[PDB]
């Protein structure tokens, strides 16, 4: 558990609790919440506690966000089968050249998941291309013949309406990763061939899947961004004074946090030995 | 050269404003080399200071 | 010491810490105490040359 | 007793001399704390004889 130093009880209860609830927070970002980095002691206590208030802030909030890092395993299926279903369509569709048909449901077959989180949002990326591709084909429409260009992740012959709810619905959890409602179900069968069906429904789930992706991985790189500026400038400021405790809290300083792992790391060594360097923080 | 511009190739010729851009294939180091010492001499810098 | 080391096998090194756990596994063969630097690749060739 | 845990820690592991002691010594009076809460590891002398040579380097290093 998390150890601040000058904060009162009231606050460091309500900054764990905060961290504890952090899943059913709206717009999950800290950046978002200055009600909670206000709480580390800013102007209130020294500049060396509030540094190192304000690191473990960061840090515990970096754990408990690695705690909850979405499994997307139903989704990753249901892509899965949907480009199973996109790719089955394909084959039976009357394409007037069917050599770049059968090329790109060929790169459409080839898709699976590698079981690790960062390679699915660059083969999805490349499947909903290939699949998109497919689509615009089969209504007959342009495409990007531009070299170096790539056709966009775009909805094919779907109505405003429906296009404006899944953004919208995509911003939502862009804004908080946790809640997935992949509810957009609303594609009725009168107009539209099969064929743009699946894609669209496919196309839909691969934005999905990349759009969590993407914020997660934007947060994570905040965190570490965030936490070896304050490792850095908390061993900047404790380098001036060579006694055993701030000696002792430079050395558990010194490790390098650019991995989740190290972060963790790093905060078991700060909170197990706390009572070793905890005399070099001014208390006021 | 061919290069892009909006979407679309284009081409475009510009001049080699000095003899140093011709390809080390067509006029290669040794003979840049070469033509230097051709140079110094001239000057009467042959062995030079 | 058999299988290939996974990254959970590979622990870190606590400089300037206080570090008696490591200290009794100095003869132990699994968990490879490493530091947390990585070489880079031109400075590895160099050790290779 | 604490003290008897200090006590046993000093003599029977860290073996060390009747002229330094915990009150007297002050990095050793901070170790103490964490080592007294490894209870096993202790048939492993050169361990701890180790970690407060490098504990006291720690403390005189001007860097």
């Amino acid at each position: 558990s998390l150890q601040f130093i000058g904060l009162q009880r009231r606050d460091v209860v309500a900054l764990v609790n905060f961290l504890r609830h952090l899943t059913q927070k709206p717009d999950v970002d800290l950046e978002a919440h200055p009600k909670i980095l206000k709480k580390c002691g800013e102007k209130r206590l020294h500049r060396r506690t509030v540094l190192f208030n304000e690191l473990m802030l960061w840090l515990g909030y970096y754990r408990e966000l690695r705690f909850h890092n979405p499994d997307l395993s139903s989704v990753l299926e249901e892509f899965e089968v949907r480009c199973v279903a996109v790719a089955r369509r394909g084959y039976t569709y009357p394409f007037g050249d069917r050599g770049k048909a059968r090329d790109h449901l060929a790169v459409l077959d080839r898709t699976e998941f590698d079981t690790d989180v960062r390679h699915d949002a660059e083969i999805v990326e490349r499947a909903l291309v290939s699949a998109v591709i497919l689509a615009k084909m089969s209504v007959r429409e342009t495409l990007v013949t531009a070299i170096g260009q790539t056709e966009p992740i775009a909805f094919v012959h779907l109505k405003d309406t429906e296009v404006q709810r899944i953004e919208e619905n995509l911003e939502g959890v862009r804004r908080n990763m946790f809640c997935v409602k992949p509810l957009d179900l609303n594609l009725d069968r009168h107009a539209n061939t099969a064929l743009v069906n699946a894609v669209n429904k496919l196309v839909y789930t691969g934005r999905l899947i990349m759009n969590v992706r993407r914020s997660w991985e934007e947060l994570e790189r905040k965190c570490l961004a965030r936490i070896q500026e304050r490792c850095k400038l908390l061993v900047k400021e404790l380098r001036m004074c060579l006694s055993f405790d701030s000696n002792y809290c430079r050395n558990i300083l010194k490790h390098a946090v650019e991995n989740g792992d190290s972060a963790d790391t790093l905060l078991e060594l700060l909170i197990e030995d706390f009572d070793i360097y905890v005399d070099s923080f001014p208390q006021s | 050269t061919h290069c892009q511009e909006n979407s679309e190739t284009v081409a475009l010729c510009t001049p080699r404003i000095v003899i140093g851009n011709l390809p080390d294939g067509l006029a290669p180091g040794p003979f840049h080399e070469l033509r230097t010492w051709e140079i110094m001499e001239h000057m009467r810098l042959r062995p030079p200071p | 010491d058999r299988q290939p080391l996974n990254p959970a096998n590979i622990e870190a090194r606590h400089h300037g810490v206080s570090d008696v756990p490591r200290l009794g596994a100095m003869d132990a063969d699994e968990p490879l105490f490493v530091d947390d630097y990585r070489a880079t690749d031109d400075e590895w060739t160099l050790q290779k040359v | 007793k604490r003290d008897e845990k200090h006590r046993h820690v000093v003599n029977v592991v860290l073996e060390l001399p009747t002229e330094i002691s915990e009150a007297t010594h002050p990095v050793l009076a901070t170790m103490l704390s964490k080592y007294t809460r490894m209870s096993s590891l202790f048939n492993d002398k050169c361990a701890f004889k180790l970690d407060l040579l490098r504990m006291v380097a720690v403390s005189r290093t001007r860097r």
